[PDB]
RNA sequence: GUGAACAGCCUCUAGUUGAUAGAAUAAUGUAGAUAAGGGAAGUCGGCAAAAUAGAUCCGUAACUUCGGGAUAAGGAUUGGC
RNA sequence: GCGUUGGAUACCCACUAAUAGGGAACGGCUGGGUUUAGACCGUCGUGAGACAGGUUAGUUUUACCCUACUGAUGAAUGUUACCGCAAUAGUAAUUGAACUUAGUACGAGAGGAACAGUUCAUUCGGAUAAUUGGUUUUUGCGGCUGUCUGAUCAGGCAUUGCCGCGAAGCUACCAUCCGCUGGAUUAUGGCUGAACGCCUCUAAGUCAGAAUCCAUGCUAGAACGCGGUGAUUUC
RNA sequence: UGUACAACGGGGUAUUGUAAGCAGUAGAGUAGCGUUACGAUCUGCUGAGAUUAAGCCUUUGUUGUCUGAUUUGU
């Protein structure tokens, strides 16, 4: 499930195969990121590893700092476009795609996100919890 | 399911929420801030040029008159004529917070709604002389 | 669990059924249905399209105001349990339903007096206009009477 | 990992099985097992309340029809040599 | 030469050949192990699937991250009325495996159950059983010597039961009849119990209780030929490809000059027999509970039946069994529910079900209330009504 | 003369599965037995005694 | 009639109604379509499809044989009364 | 037994439990290649032409035969019907993480486990359609353009005319559920004990022990394997 | 010759979105003498109207139907 986080993580419908670009929602000067990989994928022979909300990726800055780009870092996808279920009992998914720039223990680069966040990365991730204005 | 309507509005083509754009109209400073903004290179006309209604980036000064001068513009301000219609309506209409529901028209027809035709006519009027 | 009412037409939205759209500023938009879904999609304005409670409510079609319904509202400040108050409240709710549905029919018939003048007056102007109908429809009674007959 | 058949994942499993697990079991079976017998009770009174309103050698053959049958079968089989045990 | 990316194989070649099922009845093929200390017990039944709803779970399980909270979760609903016993098998232990000794009947069988004996039943005289119930008369020798039997020389004994397919909406009159084992006692227990329930109901309740793990056992829907995409799972070939995509490109390039078994071919698709384990109890329903749909957070008074019905079904008016998830076979379809061959040693056999609300809404169609007083509040005054 | 025919119910009173309709051969066997009928009825036989004692088809140029 | 139009679409005069049929609606095809989220990760190669499209107005770079490039690119719009 | 990847152009980047080597060719579609006729550049040749070479364009089109394989019927052994047995053949699950054990054993420190008890997920497999999503000849409801039926009405045509919604059915790791436990063993660790007056796990005998083997469980059921049971004909 | 079967009808349950017809003093205005005439549209009667098993559920109604062929013995 990712070092840094915090438990298990049970099945989200994945939004992000390798190769999407979502915005970035923290203040650290990135505008997109570029999907290149997936932590936790598995492997199976023609499918691509993707991503689902609350999943730590490999990205590279696209729009941004130029000190950002030509780096590859880990981020954590904090909204997705694709509807998932909550066990609660409603489909539910938002505008857009959505991340977050970490080091590889989970802590959050910048400061604070704009935007809502997704209960399930918010509560899978304890920085991500402690730089959310809006939890849903 | 359409081709049309799916390539239209497709999630990741969507627009601006009308109530949002009613409070971007209410007050003075927010309409002060979306009509003098910064430059910037990623918004067409470099950021000016802005129709608040439309919650439209226009080219240039010419393309925002032209603009202006359309059945469009004039459809979405006839749009943003009345309540803005919030999860309140929906909630009241089944018979839940009505008293909330009830406050907040008496707001609206009171202070919110008068305030928010001014600045709609301060508005058109500097639109009028700017251009 | 609690039942939500659908933002597009106020149905209710139960445990499972319909989809919810997070916009960014957090509002929640719980729709009952793929049609109502869509209709938000593209935009439609609930209080012009006539089968949505809101359309109803603004053009008058059911009461709006009334003090059975002001019972129910979202309550922010919570009570400690107490097994009678409980009890009461139940009780209360099949009343006020009763009460609330009895205040709906009356309101409905008010909303259609005048009809049945209506009508008459409509089948009155019909029955002046057609002379030659009501001579063949004469014709057709006294042959099958006289058919009875004989 | 360990496969679903690894000894020691098994023999853990059965220790575990012995007791708690085969506690829950045995306390349903008494519970379904009077049910069971209410159930026929139950069905006798009602028997009996609409009855109101209406008022050893197993050796040898199990009947004629099945001494003739096998009887003719064993003929057959040994007059078209068609027997499992006898020539 | 070797392949050279590793892919697993597609399909399982243990469920072969992909045959139609030869009955509709799937087969019972395991029965649960015989302890003789315990008491008397049928280990199955019969019923029938009446479609599918929804229900919210107050679901308590330590260590999970939902512990404490509500979870949404399909389930189905089988319709069981009661079985009626109509007799008795025998079982010896052979050298070439187990033998049916003997078969003994109750004496009257109802029309129900004669039906199964004919293919045009209403042609028919129906003498079926008409000289065998004459063997009941004279203090029932024949009978008894055959229960003797029984008893001398049986180390299974099996009750043939049958349902009450007349208490179903189905349109089919004739029920079904199978072998249900007994576990329990000693032959000569089981024996008597099978006497003394000749032509007397078993409920589902004296077989089964809520919170428990059981089999579902049946035949699954049918499709009719299939191609190999969707029949083993292959992968689509490219665009307009010679002579179709829909297709494993090569069915053999080395060296047995044959096509293997192990290759995937089109062929028919459902209609198999299965038997899938584990699948919980979440309510036994009593056929005469007028609440049998409520809960004790939902106060509506309310049966399960959804508004309209079950699609293609009908109602739920006997006692019924809704156990979570999926089980093979489509509605209408008869099943057979097994108790478990083994002790379960997860504490979900363990956890008890607590339902906080079942989904009794429309399911032809977007339902949207759970009771037409619901609908019919909500909608208001209609112009047919006044 | 039955390879890649289709199936059906009706030939289970004969014990095949493959079976057919022909409309013109039965309409031409049926007035060979017609003019069969008829001249045994012109010879004064018994026609509820007649049975069918000899039928062969050949290839015709 | 629509429309710039011998376009496409519908109609009047005139002329046809010909081409083995019936019943069913498995797979695989041939011809035509739609698809959540992603957007070339597919492939030797964006092959094939999709996207664009009429008209009115605003506006239009390098280069150039000064004639062009040009419908460059990029924008605003279009019903009915 | 069980897996052994996604890309970029044999090497890199990454993901991963891992990205092991090899055979059935090298004793079905398809891209480079034998690529025939067109063409250009280079080297050689007096030349026709050839090549140290380089580049560009270039039609070969089964299946209805037998068999194998996947599924589907079916004669006959009194007839007809219901419930069963199980020879044989196949067989299936996998991997990672998490809580607790624990900040414990161990350690100057820096760091830091596991068994027993619990919870999820990966790959695979089998189902399933309550819900969400996709699909629409339900041509179910509504609308739109052009034209035609004098208008209204109700309709026709536009190779399913087009747009919105759309039940039912089908269906998706785009949706949900479910997927086990007894015997015998390998390496290895032993017991008793000779050979050999020491000794020795081995010679005779014997105890444990691997995702292994044989079974339990699961799929088919021999159309020439079998059992139990019901009814058995009035022109 | 019957909780018989079927064709229709009734009631539910779903889908769409307010039918035809009549009216108004609602309607940018324009023409003629506050009035009349044209006028996209709007409002009311009207969650109306249409469809609803063809693989939905149900049924105290109406009307009908229940009939031929072939073969099988220890
Ligand atoms: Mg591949
Ligand atoms: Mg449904
Ligand atoms: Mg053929
Ligand atoms: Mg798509
Ligand atoms: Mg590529
Ligand atoms: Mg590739
Ligand atoms: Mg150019
Ligand atoms: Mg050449
Ligand atoms: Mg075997
Ligand atoms: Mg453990
Ligand atoms: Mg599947
Ligand atoms: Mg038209
Ligand atoms: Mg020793
Ligand atoms: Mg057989
Ligand atoms: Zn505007
Ligand atoms: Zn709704």
């Amino acid at each position: 499930s990712g070092n840094g986080a915090q438990g298990t993580k049970f099945r989200i419908s994945l939004g992000l195969p390798v190769g999407a670009i979502m915005n970035c929602a923290d203040n650290s000067g990135a505008r997109n990121l570029y999907i290149i990989a997936v932590k936790g994928s598995g492997s199976r022979l023609n499918r691509l590893p993707a991503a689902s909300l609350g999943d730590m990726v490999m990205a590279t800055v696209k729009k941004g700092k130029p000190e950002l780009r030509k780096k590859v870092m880990p981020a954590i996808v904090v909204r997705q476009a694709k509807s998932w279920r909550r066990r609660d009992g409603v489909f539910l998914y938002f505008e857009d795609n959505a991340g977050v720039i970490a080091n590889p223990k989970g802590e959050m680069k910048g400061s604070a996100i704009t935007g809502p966040v997704g209960k399930e990365c918010a509560d899978l991730w304890p920085r991500v919890a402690s730089n959310s204005g809006v939890v849903v | 399911m359409g081709r049309y309507s799916v390539k239209r509005y497709k999630t990741k083509r969507r627009t601006r929420d009308l109530d949002l754009i009613y409070n971007d109209l209410s007050t003075k400073e927010s309409v002060q801030k979306l009509l003098n903004q910064p430059l910037d290179e990623t918004k067409p006309g470099l950021g000016q040029h802005y129709c608040i209604h439309c919650a439209k980036y226009m080219e240039t000064a010419i393309a925002l008159k032209t603009h202006l001068k359309g059945k469009v513009h004039k459809r979405r301000v006839k749009e943003l004529r009345g309540v803005p219609y919030t999860q309140e309506v929906s909630d009241a209409a089944a018979g839940y917070n009505l008293n909330k529901f009830l406050n907040r028209v008496q707001e609206i027809t009171q202070s919110v709604g008068p305030e928010k035709e001014s600045n709609e006519a301060l508005l058109k009027e500097h639109l009028d002389s700017t251009l | 669990m609690r039942i939500y009412q659908c933002h597009f037409c106020s149905s209710p939205c139960y445990p499972g059924h319909g989809i919810m759209f997070v916009r960014n500023d957090a509002k929640e938009f719980r729709f009952c249905r793929s049609k109502c879904h869509k209709a938000f999609k593209q935009r439609r304005n609930p209080r012009k399209l006539k089968w949505t409670k809101a359309f109803r409510k603004a053009a008058g079609k059911e009461l709006a105001v009334d003090s059975t319904l002001t019972f129910a509202q979202r309550r922010n400040v919570p009570v400690r349990y107490n097994r009678e108050l409980v009890a009461t409240t139940l009780k209360a709710m099949a009343r006020i339903e009763e009460i609330r549905q009895k205040r709906e029919r009356a309101f409905y018939k008010n909303r259609m007096r005048g009809n049945k003048e209506k009508d008459f007056l409509r089948d009155k102007k019909l029955v002046e206009s057609n002379p030659e109908l009501l001579r063949i429809r004469e014709v057709e009674i006294a042959r099958k009477l006289a058919k009875e007959q004989e | 990992a360990k496969s679903l058949r690894a000894s020691s994942h098994l023999n853990a499993k059965s220790v575990k099985r012995r007791g708690v697990f085969q506690k829950a079991v045995d306390a349903r079976e008494q519970r379904i097992s009077d049910k069971l017998k209410e159930d026929l009770l139950k069905q006798k009174l009602e028997d009996l309340k609409k009855k109101e309103e209406q008022g050893i050698s197993t050796s040898g053959w199990r009947d004629g029809r099945h001494h003739t049958y096998k009887k003719a079968k064993l003929m057959k089989q040994s007059k078209k040599k068609t027997s499992f045990t006898r020539f | 030469s070797h392949r050279k990316y590793e892919a697993p194989r597609h399909g399982h070649l243990g469920f072969l050949p992909r045959k139609r099922a030869a009955s509709i009845r799937a087969r019972v093929k395991a029965f649960p192990k015989d302890d003789r200390s315990k008491p008397v017990a049928l280990t199955s039944f019969l019923g029938y699937k009446a479609g599918m709803t929804t229900i919210v779970r107050d679901l308590d399980r330590p260590g999970s991250k939902f512990h404490k909270r509500e979870v949404v979760e399909a389930v189905t609903v089988v319709d069981t009325p009661p079985v009626v016993v109509v007799g008795v098998v025998g079982y010896v232990e052979t050298p070439r495996g187990l033998r049916s000794l003997t078969t003994v009947w109750a004496e009257h069988l109802s029309d129900e159950v004669k039906r199964r004996f004919y293919k045009n039943w209403y042609k028919s005289k129906k003498k079926a059983f008409t000289k065998y119930s004459a063997k009941y008369a004279q203090d029932g020798a024949g009978i008894e010597r055959e229960l003797a039997r029984i008893k001398k020389y049986a180390s299974v004994v099996r009750v043939l039961v049958h349902t009450q397919i007349r208490k179903t909406p189905l349109a089919q009159k004739k029920a079904h009849l199978a072998e249900i084992q007994l576990n329990g006692g000693s032959i000569s227990e089981k024996v008597d119990w099978a006497r003394e329930h000749f032509e007397k109901t078993v409920a589902v309740d004296s077989v089964f209780e809520q919170n428990e793990m059981i089999d579902a056992i049946a035949v699954t829907k049918g499709h009719g030929f299939e191609g190999v995409t969707h029949r083993w799972g292959t992968k689509k070939l490219p665009r307009k490809t010679h002579r179709g995509l829909r297709k494993v490109a090569c069915i053999g390039a080395w060296h047995p000059a044959h096509v293997m078994w192990s290759v995937a071919r089109a062929g028919q698709r459902g209609y198999h027999s299965r038997t899938s384990i584990n699948h919980k109890i979440y309510r036994v329903g009593k056929g005469d509970d007028e609440a049998n749909g409520a809960t004790s957070f939902d106060r509506t008074k309310k049966t399960i039946t959804p508004m309209g019905g079950f699609v293609h079904y009908g109602e739920i008016k006997n006692d019924f069994i809704m156990v979570k998830g999926c089980i093979p076979g489509n509605r209408k379809r008869i099943v057979t529910l097994r108790k478990s061959l083994y002790t379960n040693t997860s504490r979900k056999a363990l956890e008890e079900v607590s339902l906080k609300w079942i989904d009794t809404a429309s399911k032809f169609g977007k339902g949207r209330f759970q009771t037409p007083a619901e609908k019919h509040a909500f909608m208001g005054t209609l112009k047919k009504d006044l | 003369f039955n390879s890649s025919i289709g199936r059906t119910a009706q030939g289970k009173e004969f014990g095949v599965t493959k079976a057919r309709w022909p409309a013109k051969s039965v309409k031409f066997v049926q007035g060979l037995l017609q003019n069969a009928a008829a001249n045994a009825e012109a010879k004064g036989l018994d026609a509820t005694k007649l049975y069918v004692s000899h039928i062969q088809v050949n290839q015709a140029p």
